[PDB]
């Protein structure tokens, strides 16, 4: 009964920015939902197709952990059938999204005196991002119909922003980390299993 | 309804030189799921680059992956001999039931000029016993692949009675092969003398006749 | 970290063909799903279908099929080192080697995409035709740097292997792709060119062999 390594996610020193979130796949393995639903840390916790306090007692094929840091006013776009920059251009949820979006302030963890620049997010897309897509392409935006060439200028932007986070940042703007929580139910036999 | 257009069919470069192969798709590539496979002659598609750039494990990175969106390209920046081979590009979608590769494009390792060296096989007796005759042509390490056999049974010209097939460009010589087989019936072959294989060729100033006389 | 592809065989057309993907060095567990892609002689690559490896065992589950291949077409996973194909209704058309590939899956809520395909099988070929397998003939190619080799005639279907000397001469070596004769017959001839000066000393074999028909023959190659 090895523990499933939620620790490797919901604990890393570091998270990844928006645009290049990280997902990382549990499998064969028992999960103790509890510390999980039972933690005061988390100031979001809202799941879709899932009860959380009877996570212990489901088996799943598959569990899917996306980790990312987003500012505290966009935690409300990681969630079905929402806009914005976060949700069309960042990070994309199913309309029929089955799983737990969980996320909590880390201003004293990603927040530095001066600005922390390493997390990123993408400013603008031609098109909105289908569901669970990523792009990392850091190619330059043609606004325009006048090509760019590699250089920044009128109407030829550089498509991702630093959050530049700091300390004293207001609430809504200090970096919050995310988990997104996927849960793969197939007709095989089932590999991640709470406790019961 | 997702249609991945690779172009062109064939591309070419000498030793050191740089290929480009386009990848187009009339969708958005899911992700920027683009990967670019090499498939040699005899052997299974080998994954070279996925994620649109990323190289996979033990390959060269001479071999580069670049684009996103509906626009992609593969460049071999300095192709090798053993790059001689046909590469594809595979596409993935918003979509679990389509995974379309493009058309193929070959790779040609471009050399100096080289004439053909010219052989010729008289039918066996072992055969002629069965009733059929097979006169066989060699073509042997020659550059460019473009090349003409004619076939000449007492100085007549000889039309639909042969056939050809050449071998992949060599991952060492860069040069090609050509094997033509005339096939004649036994009674044909025992009413004539010379037998002669005319091979015109780039690298022959003036056409090279290969004959032999039966009986000798 | 090996597939092998196997059924591959000559079938008549309206037959049905079920073809093997064995796994060696592993198990399947849930980490990958394991797919089908086809190549027609000359032509290119086209995806039939895919299937979750971590399926149970006799289960087509958890699949996915390309619009054309849905329904005549089916890939099953029974056991924890095959997977099958299964074809139906074959005519010309379905004549190619079909491989078998590991596919790097990427979930997407109510389906997963696949990424991309890292180990290929070397293939195996189907042959769907009226013909009969038919064994070559292995005429010598007598030399008069000098050159030698073997016409390999009159057989059905593909393929043929040649090697001299038991695997022994490589340099130098040309097989030539086979060529389809009026009779509805391959021929292939491979050749060799070795100094002319080792022609009494060297002896120079051609290994054919045929394995639709059992055919080996091993004939020498030495100047009349
Ligand atoms: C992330 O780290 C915290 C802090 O280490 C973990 O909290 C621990 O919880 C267990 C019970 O599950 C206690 O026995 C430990 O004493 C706690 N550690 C403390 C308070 O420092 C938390 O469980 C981790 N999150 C995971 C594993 O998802």
């Amino acid at each position: 009964t090895n523990l499933c390594p939620f620790g490797e996610v919901f604990n890393a020193t570091r998270f990844a920015s928006v645009y290049a979130w990280n997902r990382k796949r549990i499998s064969n393995c028992v999960a103790d939902y509890s510390v999980l639903y039972n933690s005061a840390s988390f100031s979001t916790f809202k799941c879709y197709g899932v009860s959380p306090t009877k996570l212990n007692d489901l088996c799943f094929t598959n569990v899917y952990a996306d980790s990312f840091v987003i500012r505290g006013d966009e935690v409300r776009q990681i969630a079905p059938g929402q806009t914005g920059k976060i949700a069309d251009y960042n990070y994309k949820l199913p309309d029929d999204f089955t799983g737990c979006v969980i996320a909590w302030n880390s201003n004293n963890l990603d927040s530095k005196v001066g600005g922390n620049y390493n997390y990123l997010y993408r400013l603008f897309r031609k098109s909105n991002l289908k569901p669970f897509e990523r792009d990392i392409s850091t190619e330059i935006y043609q606004a325009g119909s006048t090509p760019c060439n590699g250089v920044e200028g009128f109407n030829c932007y550089f498509p991702l922003q630093s959050y530049g986070f700091q300390p004293t940042n207001g609430v809504g703007y200090q970096p919050y980390r995310v988990v997104v929580l996927s849960f793969e139910l197939l007709h095989a036999p089932a590999t991640v299993c709470g406790p019961k | 309804a997702q249609v991945l257009t690779q172009t062109p069919s064939s591309v070419s470069a000498a030793v050191g030189g740089t290929v480009s192969i386009s990848c187009q798709s009339s969708q958005s590539v899911y992700s920027n799921y683009l990967s670019w496979y090499q498939q040699k002659p005899g052997q299974p598609p080998k994954l070279l680059i996925y994620d649109a750039s990323t190289l996979a494990s033990g390959v060269p990175s001479r071999f580069k992956g670049s684009g996103s969106g509906t626009q992609f390209t593969l460049t071999i920046s300095g192709v090798q001999c053993d790059d001689a081979a046909t590469y594809y590009c595979q596409g993935s979608y918003y979509s679990s039931d389509w995974y379309p590769f493009g058309g193929g494009t070959e790779v040609v390792v471009k050399r100096t000029v080289a004439a053909p060296s010219v052989f010729i096989f008289p039918p066996s007796d072992e055969q002629l016993k069965s009733g059929t005759a097979s006169v066989v042509c060699l073509l042997n390490n020659f550059y460019p692949r473009e090349a003409k056999v004619q076939w000449k049974v007492d100085n007549a010209l000889q039309s639909g009675n042969s056939q050809e097939s050449v071998t992949e460009q060599d991952s060492k010589d860069s040069t090609y092969s050509l094997s033509s087989t005339l096939t004649l019936s036994k009674a044909d072959y025992e009413k004539h003398k010379v037998y002669a294989c005319e091979v015109t060729h780039q690298g022959l100033s003036s056409p090279v006749t290969k004959s032999f006389n039966r009986g000798e | 970290q090996s597939l092998e592809e196997s059924g591959g065989d000559l079938v008549k057309p309206g037959a049905s063909l079920t073809l093997t993907c064995t796994a060696s060095g592993f198990s399947f567990s849930g980490s990958y799903y394991m797919c089908w892609v086809r190549q027609a002689p000359g032509k290119g690559l086209e995806w039939i279908a895919c299937i979750y490896d971590g399926s149970y065992d006799g289960s087509s589950d958890n699949a996915y099929y390309a619009s054309w291949a849905k329904g005549r077409f089916t890939i099953s996973k029974t056991s924890s080192t095959t997977v099958t194909l299964q074809m139906t209704s074959l005519t010309a058309a379905d004549t190619a080697t079909y491989f078998c590939a590991r596919g790097v899956y990427f979930y997407a809520g109510h389906f997963v995409i696949m990424r991309y395909f890292v180990l290929w099988g070397p293939g195996t070929l189907v042959t769907v035709s009226s013909g009969q397998p038919k064994a070559p003939s292995v005429f010598p190619l007598a030399p008069s740097t000098a050159a030698l080799g073997c016409l390999v005639k009159d057989y059905f279907p593909e393929p043929v292997t040649v090697s001299w000397n038991s695997g022994a001469l490589t340099s130098g070596v040309h097989t030539f792709p086979a060529v389809l004769q009026s009779s509805g017959l391959y021929s292939l001839s491979s050749v060799v060119t070795v100094p002319s000066s080792s022609l009494g000393t060297q002896t120079y074999i051609c290994n054919v062999n045929h394995k639709p028909s059992n055919t080996k023959v091993d004939k020498r190659v030495e100047p009349k």
